[PDB]
C-alpha cells in the first residue's frame, strides 16, 4: 500500500538522476504504472529468482521463436493445403491455446 | 441558365450549389466580371471607395451615438480613473434575472458592456466633455456618409462619369494628396488643437457656439506674421496641473516639451499640436515636386499591394508607439483597452502586410508582362528568384533550429531542478540603444547617456531642449517607455524575427515562382486561384500561388499571436508592479504555460459554473465558442472534398426515395464544397477561432486583476 | 553482412550511436559546461 | 440504334443506380453481347449475370459506362460494347464509338478537334491578353 | 441625452439609407 | 557590469541557488538510512552541485537579479568564451561534415551508378572525404580562388521566366 | 549539326532539364518536328529520363 | 465544359487517349509528315477534369493541357 | 423601450426579409 511500485533506475548524468524519485522503502526509481508487481504478486513471484528465470526463460523462447521463423521459412516451408485447413486450426487453438493454457494456469 | 450571378455567366449556367458560393467568391472581383472594359474598371472602384467610406463614417457615428445615448461619457469625465467606459446597452432577451444583475456593472441600472475601444480617452482629449457634443459628432458623421454614398452615384452617372487619364494621372494625385489629404488636413488638425484641444485641457470651454470669439493665445496672429513665434512657447503646465482645469494651467499653444504629463501619463497637447503642424509643412512643401514606373500604373494589382504594405507597416508603428508613447489622456490608466489596442492593431497589420504580398503575387500572374519588363529591378528579382527564395529558407531554418533549440535546452535543465544551467544571452545590442536614446540602467554611457556628448550638448546652434522631458519619463519605473529587457526578451524576438522571416518566405516564394516552376512549368495560365494540377508529376496539391498566402496566413497569425503573447504577459507583470515573474519564467517554455496561459485563464475559465455567474460569462462563453469554431476549420482542411462529394451522393439518394420528402426538390443540385473553396472556409474559421479566442482571454484576463 | 553495414540506415545509426555516446562520455566526466574557461 | 427494348441482365438491386436525373435530362445505356453467362461487376454494386443477348444496361453518367466498358474488354474479351444516350429526355445517340474504331486506334476521316500549334512556353502572357475575349491558351 | 434626440437621428439615418440602396442599385447596373 | 549585472561570485541572489538546492536534498537525504545505496546517490548528487556553483563563479559569469549566469554577446574578449569561442568550435566541425559530404557526392557522380553509391557507402571514398574534411578552410579558399567551388547560373536548372 | 551520342545543353526554358546538360540517344531523320532525342541521367517528375527536342533547343557543349 | 488542348509536342503514344475515363481523346492523322498522330480532344463536353491523360503522357512538360473551366453536370461527375 | 422593439426587427424580422430577398434572387432565371 505504501511502498509504489518502481522499476527503471536512471543513469546518474546531466540531472535525470531527479527522476530516481522517493518511491519507497531505500530504492529510488522511476514508479511504474504497468501493473507488473501487482501481476507477479498474483502468479506467486517472491523472490528476484524467480523474476531472473522467468527473463532468461523469455530470451530462450524468443531464440526458439526466431529458430523457428527461420526454419519455417528458409529449411521447411508448409504448402498451401496446410495452411487452409481451417477446422482443424479452430480444433488446435481452442484445444491446445486456449483450453490447455487455462486448464496448466489454473494449475 | 439562371440570373445569379450577373458578374459572370458561366457560373450562371452551373446547375449546383457551388454557384453560388462562387458567385459570392467572384463578386467584388470586378476585374473578372463580363464585358468589363478597362475605363468601366476604374469608374467602379471609384464608386465603390465612397461607398466604403460612407460604412467607416456610419460606424464611427455608431460609436459616438451609442456613447452619447447609452454610455457613461460625462460621468467618466468628472473621474476617469475609477469610472468604466460603458460602450453600449445590453438587449438580450435571452437573459435571466440574475444574469441582468451581474451585467448591470458601471453604475448602470440597465445590463451594459464596458468598452476597450479607447474611444472615450480619445474623445475626451480632443475637448469633449458632454454628451450634447457627442451626438452633434454622430448627426455630423451621418451627412459625411450621405456625402459620400451621394457622390458615389453621382460620379457615376454619364455626365459625371471620371475619364480613364483622370484615374491614371499619377502625379496630379501625388500633389493632391500630400498637399490637401495628408498636409492641409494635419494643418487643420492643428487648428483643432490649439483652438479647442488646449482650451478644454485648461477648463475654458470652446464649442462652435463661441469659438468665433474667444482666442487661443492672448495676443495670438500678431506675432505670427511678424516673425515672432517665440511667444506661442511662454509658460507651459506645471506639474501640479490637473488636467480639465484652470488650477496650473498656462496659455502656450505650440511647445516643445517632450515626455508625458505627470497626471494622465500621457502627451502634452500643446506638444501635439507643434508636430501636426510642422508635420503640414513637410507635406505641403514636398507636394509641390510632381519602365517600371508605367507598370505600376496600369496594374492596380501592384498600387494595391504596395499600398497595403505602406499601410500595414504604419498600421504595426502605431500599435508599437501607442504603447510606449500614450497620446490620449488615461489611456495608459485603463491596463484593458491598451492590451485590446495593441493587438487589435497587430493582426490587423498582419493581415495587410500579407495581403500585400497577395496582391502583388496577383499582379505577376495576371499583370505582369515579362515582355514588356525587361532589364529591370523587376525583372532582375525575377531572374535570381530561387537565391532569394533560398536564402530565406535558410534564414529561417537558421533562426528556427537554434531558438527552439535553447527553449528546449532551457526547458529540460529547468525540469531537471538546475535553473543554473540555462542559456541566457543579454539583449547588449538592444540596451546599448535605450542607453543611447537616454535609458541610464544598463550603464553603457555613450549619446544621451553621457552627459558631453555632442548629441546631448549640441554646440552648433544650442537645440536640444527635448531632453529633458523625455530622460524624465525615460528613467522612470513607471511606464512603458523603452520598457527594462533581459534574457526573456531575447528569445522571444528572436521567435518573433522567426515568424517574420517564414512568413516572408512563404508569401516570396509564392510571388517568384506564380509564374511558374519545375513541377508546374504554365502555372500562370491557370490563374491567381486555382485546385492543383492532378495526382500526376509525384502530385500537385497547394500549387496555386493562392495556397501560399493560404499557408502565410497560419504562420501570420502564430507571428502575431507569439508577439501578442509576449506584450500581454511582460506588461502583465509591469501593470501588478512584480516584474519578476516573466524575468524568470519567459525563458523556458512551461513558464509560458504554467504562468502565462493556465495562470491567468483562472477567473476568465470561472466567468460562469455550478455555483454561480460574473461579468465574465460572455467572455468565458465566447473563449469556448473561439474554440469550437477554430477547431471545426480543421475539418475543412484535414478532410478534402472526395470524401465528401460521395458522402453528399447518399443523401441525395436517400432524399429522393423517401415519402413525404421527395415531394419536395432543390433547386441547386447538392454538391460538396470546391478544393478551393474548403482551403478559404477552412482557414476562415481557424483565423476567426484565432482572434475570437485571444480577444476573449487577452480582455478578460486583465480586466480580472487590472 | 559488412556490406549491409555500409547501407545508410545501419551507417546512420552506429555514428548517431557513437556521435550520442561521445557527447554522453564528455558530459559524465566533464559535467556543466556552459562556456569555454 | 439503341435496340431498345433489349433484356436486362438478371440482377434485382442497387440502390445506387438511375435516380430523378434520368427521367429529367440525360442518362446512359451500355449495350454488348455477353458469350457466356458469366457474373460481372457493375459500377454501381457488384453482380448481374451477362446475358447471350443482346445485353442492355442502363447508366446514370458516360463515366460508369466506359467504366463497365473497360470491364467487359479486360476480364471477359467482349470488345462489341456500344454506349449510348437517349431519345427525346436525352441528347445525342451513338457515343462510342463515334468512328466506329476505338479511339486509341487511328482513323482516317477524322479532325484535329482541340490542337494547338505551339508548344506550352510559346503561350503568350495573361497580361498580352487582358481585356480582351482572347484566351491564353486557345489558338 | 433626450427623447427626441434619439428620433431626430433616426429621421436623418434615412439619408444615407435611401442614399445606400440608391449607390448599390447603381453599382448594380 | 556591462547590463547591471554583478559578477555570479558577488551575487547575493546566486548564493542563495546554492542554499536551497543543498536543502531540498539534505532533507531528501534526511528518510534514508547513511549506509545505503540512495545514500551516496544523494552525496554524489549534492557534491555535483558543489562543483556546478564553484565552477561558475570562477569562470567570471555574470548574475542578474534573479542568480543565474548571463551570456555577453557582442562579442567582447573579455566574454570570449560564452560565444566566441564556443563558435570557432563549431564551425571547424561543422565544416568538416559539409566539406566531406560535399566531396563524397563530387567523387561518386563521376561513376558508373552513382544513385547505388547514396544507399551503400563506400568506406575507401567516405574515409577520403573526412580526409579532405578536415582542411576545409584551407580546401575552400583555393576551391573558389580556382573557379570550381559555383557553378554558372547559365548550368543550373532553373524554372521558366 | 548534333550527331548521336554527344553532349547537348537544353535552351527549352519550360523543360525539367533546361540549361542542363544531355546526351543524345538518336536523330531521326526526317522531316519530323523535335527529332532530337535525349537521354538524361536526372529523372523529372514522371520518372522519365528522354524527351524530343529540336535543333534550336539543343547546343555543342563538348 | 472544361478545356482540353493538344500542343504540338505529342508523339502520338496513345497513352493519354488510354488514360481517359470518359472517351474524351482520340488519335487523328497528322498532316506534317502524314505517317504519325497526334491527339485530338472532340468531345470535351464530357470532360469531367480528372486529369488522367496528362499523367499518361511521356513527354517532359506535357503536351495535352486540361484547364479547367465553366462546371456543368457532365463536368462535376454527378449521378444525379 | 425602443431597445426592446428595435433588436427583435433587426435580429430577426430584418434577416427574414432580406434571406427572403436574396433567395427568389438566387433563384430567378431569363
Ligand atoms: C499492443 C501491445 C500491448 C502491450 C505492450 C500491452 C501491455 C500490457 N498488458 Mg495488454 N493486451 C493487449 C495489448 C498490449 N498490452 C491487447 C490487444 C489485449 C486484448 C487481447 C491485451 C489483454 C491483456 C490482459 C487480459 C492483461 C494485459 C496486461 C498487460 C500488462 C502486463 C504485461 C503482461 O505480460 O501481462 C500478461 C498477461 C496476462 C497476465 C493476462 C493474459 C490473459 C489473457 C486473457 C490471455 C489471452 C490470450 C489470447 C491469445 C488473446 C485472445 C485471442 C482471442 C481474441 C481469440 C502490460 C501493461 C495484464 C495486466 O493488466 O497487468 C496488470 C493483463 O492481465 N493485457
Ligand atoms: C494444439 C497445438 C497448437 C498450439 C498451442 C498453437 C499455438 C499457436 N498457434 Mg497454431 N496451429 C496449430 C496448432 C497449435 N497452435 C495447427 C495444428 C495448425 C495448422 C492447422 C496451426 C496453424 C497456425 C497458423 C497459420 C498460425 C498459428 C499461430 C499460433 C500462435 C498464436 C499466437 C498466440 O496467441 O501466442 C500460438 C502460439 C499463429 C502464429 O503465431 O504463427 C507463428 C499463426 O499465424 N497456428
Ligand atoms: C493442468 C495442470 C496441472 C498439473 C500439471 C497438475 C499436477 C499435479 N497435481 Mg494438480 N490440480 C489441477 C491442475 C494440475 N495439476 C487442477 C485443475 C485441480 C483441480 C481439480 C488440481 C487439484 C489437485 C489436488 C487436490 C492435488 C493435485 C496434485 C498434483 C500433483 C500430483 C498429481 C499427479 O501426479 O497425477 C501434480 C504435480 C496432488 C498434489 O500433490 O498437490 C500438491 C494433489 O493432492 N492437483
Ligand atoms: C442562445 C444563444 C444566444 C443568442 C441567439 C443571443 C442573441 C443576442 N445577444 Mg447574446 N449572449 C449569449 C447567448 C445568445 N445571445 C450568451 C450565452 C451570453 C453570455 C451570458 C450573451 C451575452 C451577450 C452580450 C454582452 C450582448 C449580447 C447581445 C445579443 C443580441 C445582439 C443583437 C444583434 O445586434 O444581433 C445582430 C448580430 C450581429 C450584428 C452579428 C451577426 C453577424 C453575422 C452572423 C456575420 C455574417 C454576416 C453575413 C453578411 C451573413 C448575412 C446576414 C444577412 C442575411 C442579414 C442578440 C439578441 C448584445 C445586445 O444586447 O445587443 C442589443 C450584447 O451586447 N449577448
Ligand atoms: C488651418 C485651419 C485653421 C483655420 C480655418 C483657422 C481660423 C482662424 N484662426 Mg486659427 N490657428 C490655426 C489654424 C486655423 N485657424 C493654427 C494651425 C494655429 C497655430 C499657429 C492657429 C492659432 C491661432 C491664434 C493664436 C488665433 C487664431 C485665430 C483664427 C481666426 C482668425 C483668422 C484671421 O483673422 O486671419 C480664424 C477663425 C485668431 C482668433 O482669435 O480665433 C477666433 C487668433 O487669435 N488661430
Ligand atoms: C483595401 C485593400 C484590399 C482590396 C481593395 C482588396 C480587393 C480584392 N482582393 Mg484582396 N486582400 C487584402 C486586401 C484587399 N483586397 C487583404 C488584407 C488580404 C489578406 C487577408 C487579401 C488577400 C486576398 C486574396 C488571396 C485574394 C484577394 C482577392 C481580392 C479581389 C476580390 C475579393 C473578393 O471578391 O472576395 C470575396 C469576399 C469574401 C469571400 C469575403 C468572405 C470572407 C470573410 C473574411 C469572412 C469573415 C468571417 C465572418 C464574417 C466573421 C464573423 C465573426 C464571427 C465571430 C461570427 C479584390 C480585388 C482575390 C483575387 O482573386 O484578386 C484578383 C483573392 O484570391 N485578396
Ligand atoms: C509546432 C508546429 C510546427 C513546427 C515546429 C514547424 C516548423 C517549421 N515549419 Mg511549419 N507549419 C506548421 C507547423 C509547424 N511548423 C503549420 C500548422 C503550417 C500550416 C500548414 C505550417 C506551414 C509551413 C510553411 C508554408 C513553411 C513552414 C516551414 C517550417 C520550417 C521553418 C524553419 C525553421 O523555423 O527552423 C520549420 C521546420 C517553412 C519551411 O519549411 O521552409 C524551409 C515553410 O515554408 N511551415
Ligand atoms: C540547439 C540549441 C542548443 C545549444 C546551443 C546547446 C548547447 C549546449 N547544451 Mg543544450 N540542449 C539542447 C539544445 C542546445 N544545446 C536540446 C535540444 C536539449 C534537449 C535534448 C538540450 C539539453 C541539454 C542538457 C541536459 C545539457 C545541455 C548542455 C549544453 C552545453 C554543452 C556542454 C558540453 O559539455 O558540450 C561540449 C561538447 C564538446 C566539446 C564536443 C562537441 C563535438 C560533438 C561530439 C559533435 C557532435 C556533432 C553531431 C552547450 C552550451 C549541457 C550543459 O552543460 O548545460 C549547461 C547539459 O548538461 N543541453
Ligand atoms: C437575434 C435575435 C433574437 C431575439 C430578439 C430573440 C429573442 C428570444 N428568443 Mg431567441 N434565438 C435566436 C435569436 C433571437 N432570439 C437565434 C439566432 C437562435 C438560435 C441559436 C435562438 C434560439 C432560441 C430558442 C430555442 C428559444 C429562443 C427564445 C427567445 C425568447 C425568450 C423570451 C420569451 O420567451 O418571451 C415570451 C414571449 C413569447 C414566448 C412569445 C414571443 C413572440 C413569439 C416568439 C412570436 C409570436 C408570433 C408572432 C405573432 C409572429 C411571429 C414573428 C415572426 C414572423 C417574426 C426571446 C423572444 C425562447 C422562446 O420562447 O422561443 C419562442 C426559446 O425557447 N431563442
Ligand atoms: C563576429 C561576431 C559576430 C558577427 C557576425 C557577423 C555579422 C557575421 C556575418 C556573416 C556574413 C554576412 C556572412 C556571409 C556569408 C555569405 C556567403 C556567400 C557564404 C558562403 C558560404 C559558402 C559558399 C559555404 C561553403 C561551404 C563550406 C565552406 C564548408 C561546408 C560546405 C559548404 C558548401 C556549406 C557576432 C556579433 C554574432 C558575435 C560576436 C562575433
Ligand atoms: S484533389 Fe487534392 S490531392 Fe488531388 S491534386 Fe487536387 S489538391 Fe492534390
Amino acid at each position: 500500500t505504501t511502498i509504489k511500485p518502481s522499476a527503471q533506475v536512471v543513469w546518474p548524468i546531466v540531472g535525470q538522476e531527479i527522476l530516481n524519485g522517493d518511491v519507497g522503502g531505500g530504492f529510488q526509481g522511476i514508479q511504474i504504472t504497468s501493473g507488473l508487481f501487482q501481476m507477479w504478486r498474483a502468479s506467486g513471484i517472491t523472490t528476484e529468482l524467480q523474476l531472473y528465470v522467468t527473463a532468461i526463460g523469455a530470451l530462450v523462447m524468443a531464440a526458439l521463436m526466431l529458430f523457428a521463423g527461420w526454419f519455417h521459412y528458409h529449411k521447411a516451408a508448409p504448402k498451401l493445403e496446410w495452411f487452409q485447413n481451417a477446422e482443424s486450426m479452430m480444433n488446435h487453438h481452442l484445444g491446445g491455446l486456449f483450453g490447455l493454457g487455462s486448464l496448466s494456469w489454473a494449475g | 441558365g439562371t440570373k445569379f450571378p450577373k458578374a459572370s455567366q458561366a457560373l450562371a449556367q452551373d446547375p449546383t450549389t457551388r454557384r453560388i458560393w462562387y458567385g459570392i467568391a467572384t463578386a467584388n472581383d470586378f476585374e473578372t466580371n463580363d464585358g468589363i472594359t478597362e475605363e468601366n474598371l476604374y469608374q467602379k472602384i471609384f464608386a465603390s471607395h465612397f461607398g466604403h467610406l460612407a460604412i467607416i463614417f456610419l460606424w464611427t457615428s455608431g460609436n459616438l451615438f451609442h456613447v452619447a445615448w447609452q454610455g457613461n461619457f460625462e460621468q467618466w469625465v468628472k473621474d476617469p480613473l475609477n469610472t468604466r467606459p460603458i460602450a453600449h446597452a445590453i438587449s438580450d432577451p435571452h437573459f435571466g434575472q440574475r444574469a441582468i444583475e451581474a451585467f448591470s456593472q458601471a453604475g448602470a441600472s440597465s445590463p451594459v458592456n464596458i468598452s476597450y475601444s479607447g474611444v472615450y480617452q480619445w474623445w475626451y482629449t480632443q475637448g469633449m466633455r458632454t454628451n450634447e457634443e457627442l451626438y452633434n459628432g454622430a448627426i455630423f458623421l451621418l451627412i459625411l456618409s450621405a456625402l459620400s454614398l451621394f457622390a458615389g452615384w453621382l460620379h457615376l452617372q454619364p455626365k459625371f462619369r471620371p475619364n480613364l487619364s483622370w484615374f491614371k494621372n499619377a502625379e496630379s494625385r501625388l500633389n493632391h494628396h500630400l498637399g490637401g489629404l495628408f498636409g492641409t488636413s494635419s494643418l487643420a488638425w492643428t487648428g483643432h488643437i490649439v483652438h479647442v484641444a488646449i482650451p478644454e485641457s485648461r477648463g475654458q470651454h470652446v464649442g462652435w457656439d463661441n469659438f468665433l470669439q474667444v482666442a487661443p493665445h492672448p495676443a495670438g496672429l500678431q506675432p505670427f506674421f511678424t516673425g515672432n513665434w517665440g511667444v506661442y512657447t511662454e509658460n507651459p503646465d506645471t506639474a501640479n496641473h490637473v488636467f480639465g482645469s484652470s488650477d496650473g494651467a498656462g496659455t502656450a499653444i505650440l511647445t516643445f516639451l517632450g515626455g508625458f504629463h505627470p497626471q494622465t501619463q500621457s502627451l502634452w497637447l500643446t506638444d501635439i499640436a507643434h508636430h501636426h503642424l510642422a508635420i503640414a509643412v513637410l507635406f505641403i512643401v514636398a507636394g509641390h515636386m510632381y519602365g517600371l514606373y508605367d507598370t505600376v500604373n496600369n496594374s492596380l494589382h501592384f498600387q494595391l499591394g504596395l499600398a497595403l504594405a505602406a499601410l500595414g507597416v504604419i498600421t504595426s508603428l502605431v500599435a508599437q508607439h501607442m504603447y510606449s508613447i500614450p497620446p490620449y489622456a488615461y489611456l495608459a490608466r485603463d491596463f484593458t483597452t491598451q492590451a485590446a489596442l495593441y493587438t487589435h492593431h497587430q493582426y490587423i497589420a498582419g493581415f495587410l502586410m500579407v495581403g500585400a504580398f497577395a496582391h502583388g503575387a496577383i499582379f505577376l500572374v495576371r499583370d505582369y508582362d515579362a515582355e514588356q519588363n525587361k532589364n529591370n529591378v523587376l525583372a532582375r528579382i525575377i531572374d535570381h528568384k530561387e537565391a532569394i527564395i533560398s536564402h530565406l529558407s535558410w534564414v529561417s531554418l537558421f533562426l528556427g533550429f537554434h531558438t527552439l533549440g535553447l527553449y528546449v535546452h532551457n526547458d529540460v535543465v529547468q525540469a531537471f531542478g538546475t535553473p543554473e544551467k540555462q542559456i541566457l544571452i543579454e539583449p547588449v545590442f538592444a540596451q546599448w540603444i535605450q542607453s543611447v536614446h537616454g535609458k541610464s540602467l544598463y550603464g553603457f554611457e555613450v549619446l544621451l547617456n553621457n552627459a558631453d556628448s555632442i548629441t546631448r550638448v549640441a554646440p552648433g546652434s544650442a537645440q536640444p531642449i527635448w531632453l529633458p522631458g523625455w530622460l524624465d519619463a525615460i528613467n522612470s519605473g513607471n511606464n512603458s517607455l523603452f520598457l527594462t529587457i533581459g534574457p526573456g526578451d531575447f528569445l522571444v524576438h528572436h521567435a518573433i524575427a522567426l515568424g517574420l522571416h517564414t512568413t516572408t518566405l512563404i508569401l516570396v516564394k509564392g510571388a517568384l515562382d506564380a509564374r511558374g516552376s519545375k513541377l508546374m512549368p504554365d502555372k500562370k495560365d491557370f490563374g491567381y486561384s486555382f485546385p492543383c494540377d492532378g495526382p500526376g508529376r509525384g502530385g500537385t496539391c497547394d500549387i496555386s500561388a493562392w495556397d501560399a498566402f493560404y499557408l502565410a496566413v497560419f504562420w501570420m497569425l502564430n507571428t502575431i499571436g507569439w508577439t501578442t503573447f509576449y506584450w500581454h504577459w511582460k506588461h502583465l507583470g509591469v501593470w501588478q508592479g512584480n516584474v519578476a515573474q516573466f524575468n524568470e519564467s519567459s525563458t523556458y517554455l512551461m513558464g509560458w504555460f504554467r504562468d502565462y496561459l493556465w495562470l491567468n485563464s483562472s477567473q476568465l475559465i470561472n466567468g460562469y459554473n455550478p455555483f454561480g455567474m460574473n461579468n465574465l460569462s460572455v467572455w468565458a462563453w465566447m473563449f469556448l465558442f473561439g474554440h469550437l469554431i477554430w477547431a471545426t476549420g480543421f475539418m475543412f482542411l484535414i478532410s478534402w472534398r472526395g470524401y465528401w462529394q460521395e458522402l453528399i451522393e447518399t443523401l441525395v439518394w436517400a432524399h429522393e426515395r423517401t415519402p413525404l420528402a421527395n415531394l419536395v426538390r432543390w433547386k441547386d443540385k447538392p454538391v460538396a464544397l470546391s478544393i478551393v473553396q474548403a482551403r478559404l472556409v477552412g482557414l476562415a474559421h481557424f483565423a476567426v477561432g484565432y482572434i475570437v479566442t485571444y480577444a476573449a482571454f487577452l480582455i478578460a484576463s486583465t480586466a480580472s486583476k487590472f | 553482412f559488412s556490406k549491409y553495414l555500409s547501407t545508410a540506415p545501419v551507417i546512420g545509426t552506429l555514428t548517431a550511436f557513437f556521435l550520442a555516446g561521445l557527447l554522453i562520455e564528455i558530459n559524465r566526466f566533464n559535467p556543466d559546461l556552459l562556456v569555454y574557461p | 440504334t439503341l435496340n431498345l427494348n433489349a433484356p436486362t441482365p438478371i440482377f434485382g438491386g442497387s440502390t445506387g443506380g438511375l435516380l430523378r436525373k434520368a427521367e429529367v435530362e440525360e442518362f446512359y445505356s451500355i449495350t454488348w453481347t455477353g458469350k457466356s453467362e458469366t457474373v460481372f461487376e457493375l459500377p454501381t454494386g457488384g453482380a448481374a449475370i451477362m446475358r447471350a443477348g443482346e445485353n442492355l444496361l442502363r447508366l446514370a453518367r458516360k463515366e460508369q459506362c466506359i467504366a463497365l466498358g473497360a470491364q467487359l474488354k479486360d476480364k471477359f474479351k467482349i470488345t462489341d460494347y456500344k454506349i449510348y444516350r437517349v431519345y427525346p429526355s436525352g441528347e445525342v445517340q451513338f457515343l462510342h464509338p463515334k468512328d466506329g474504331v476505338f479511339p486509341e486506334k487511328v482513323n482516317p476521316g477524322r479532325v484535329a478537334v482541340g490542337s494547338n500549334k505551339r508548344r506550352i512556353g510559346q503561350n503568350p502572357d495573361p497580361a498580352k491578353l487582358k481585356f480582351k475575349g482572347q484566351e491564353t491558351f486557345d489558338s | 441625452l433626450a427623447d427626441g434626440q434619439i428620433f431626430t437621428a433616426l429621421a436623418v439615418a434615412l439619408v444615407p439609407g435611401i442614399l445606400a440602396l440608391r449607390l448599390a442599385l447603381e453599382l448594380y447596373k | 557590469d556591462v547590463a547591471g549585472l554583478i559578477p555570479c561570485s558577488q551575487s547575493d541572489a546566486f548564493e542563495r541557488r546554492l542554499k536551497n538546492t543543498t536543502q531540498r536534498l539534505e532533507n531528501r537525504l534526511k528518510k534514508y538510512e547513511p549506509g545505503s545505496a540512495p545514500a551516496e546517490a544523494l552525496q554524489k548528487q549534492i557534491d555535483k552541485t558543489q562543483q556546478r556553483f564553484d565552477k561558475y563563479r570562477n569562470s567570471g559569469l555574470l548574475c542578474g537579479a534573479d542568480g543565474l549566469p548571463h551570456l555577453i554577446t557582442d562579442g567582447r574578449w573579455s566574454h570570449a568564451g560564452e560565444f566566441t569561442i564556443p563558435g570557432l568550435l563549431f564551425l571547424y566541425i561543422a565544416g568538416f561534415i559539409g566539406w566531406s559530404g560535399r566531396s563524397y557526392l563530387q567523387a561518386v557522380a563521376a561513376s558508373d551508378n552513382s544513385t547505388e553509391k547514396e544507399i551503400i557507402i563506400d568506406i575507401p571514398v567516405a574515409l577520403q572525404s573526412v580526409s579532405k574534411g578536415f582542411v576545409w578552410p584551407l580546401a575552400a579558399l583555393q576551391e573558389f580562388s580556382s573557379g570550381k567551388l559555383t557553378a554558372r547560373d547559365e548550368e543550373i536548372t532553373i524554372s521558366p521566366r | 549539326m548534333v550527331q548521336r551520342g554527344s553532349k547537348v545543353r537544353i535552351l527549352r526554358k519550360e523543360s525539367y532539364w533546361y540549361q542542363e546538360i544531355g546526351t543524345v540517344a538518336s536523330i531521326d531523320q526526317s522531316g519530323i518536328k523535335y527529332p532530337v532525342i535525349v537521354r538524361f541521367e536526372k529523372v523529372n517528375y514522371s520518372n522519365v529520363n528522354s524527351n524530343n527536342f529540336s535543333l534550336d533547343e539543343v547546343v555543342e557543349v563538348e | 465544359a472544361h478545356t482540353v488542348k493538344i500542343y504540338d509536342t505529342c508523339i502520338g503514344c496513345t497513352q493519354c487517349v488510354r488514360a481517359c475515363p470518359t472517351d474524351v481523346l482520340e488519335m487523328v492523322p497528322w498532316d506534317g509528315c502524314r505517317a504519325n498522330q497526334i491527339a485530338s480532344a472532340p468531345r470535351t463536353e464530357d470532360c469531367v477534369g480528372c486529369k488522367r491523360c496528362e499523367s499518361a503522357c511521356p513527354t517532359d512538360f506535357l503536351s495535352i493541357r486540361v484547364y479547367l473551366g465553366a462546371e456543368t453536370t457532365r463536368s462535376m461527375g454527378l449521378g444525379y | 423601450n425602443l431597445p426592446s422593439i428595435l433588436v427583435p426587427m433587426v435580429g430577426i424580422v430584418l434577416p427574414a426579409i432580406v434571406m427572403a430577398l436574396l433567395f427568389v434572387y438566387i433563384e430567378t432565371d431569363e
